[PDB]
């Protein structure tokens, strides 16, 4: 079974690293970074990293939140709730990852880096509670790799 | 209004990169 924690940690590690930050500075949860490239989990991680890059590029071409530690949970959950309210698809799942990554990077920039591990928690919880039934019914993360990898 | 606006922009781009799964019906 695919760990959603592992995908969150990998994706947020990637987005932080693109801005010069290291995940390990903000959490003691480690990622499995030694698994073979041929493994399905490595393929999922790579597909999600690249899909996030492509999402962020397209978002920037087409398109205030004022995150604070006291409002971050509600702002995260309300955006994610509206994102998925009329349905789930893999592109909206990529958007969910990119949104979390953006919040994390911004949190470190604004001296609110305690939020990095908390955003990661909220993302994994949302995946495990609310996205996992759809993921399982739509061919799992292997199907994501077929479509995006 | 910013939460709705942001969610709909994320959703629009999400749908734009998506619609990749094959419908078998």
């Amino acid at each position: 079974s695919q760990s959603n924690r592992e995908l969150v940690v990998d994706f947020l590690s990637y987005k932080l690293s693109q801005k010069g930050y290291s995940w390990s500075q903000f959490s003691d949860v480690e990622e499995n970074r030694t698994e073979a490239p041929e493994e399905t989990e490595s393929a999922v991680k790579q597909a999600l990293r690249e899909a996030g890059d492509e999402f962020e590029l397209r978002y920037r071409r087409a398109f205030q939140l004022h995150i604070t530690p006291g409002t971050a949970y509600q702002s995260f959950e309300q955006v994610v709730n509206e994102l998925f309210r009329d349905g789930v698809n893999w592109g909206r799942i990529v958007a969910f990852f990119s949104f979390g990554g953006a919040l994390c990077v911004e949190s470190v920039d604004k001296e609110m880096q305690v939020l990095v591990s908390r955003i990661a928690s909220w993302m994994a919880t949302y995946l495990n509670d609310h996205l996992e039934p759809w993921i399982q019914e739509n061919g799992g993360w292997d199907t994501f790799v077929d479509l995006y990898g | 209004e910013i939460i709705h606006k942001l969610a709909m922009q994320l959703r629009h781009i999400g749908d734009n990169i998506d619609h990749r799964m094959v419908r078998e019906d």
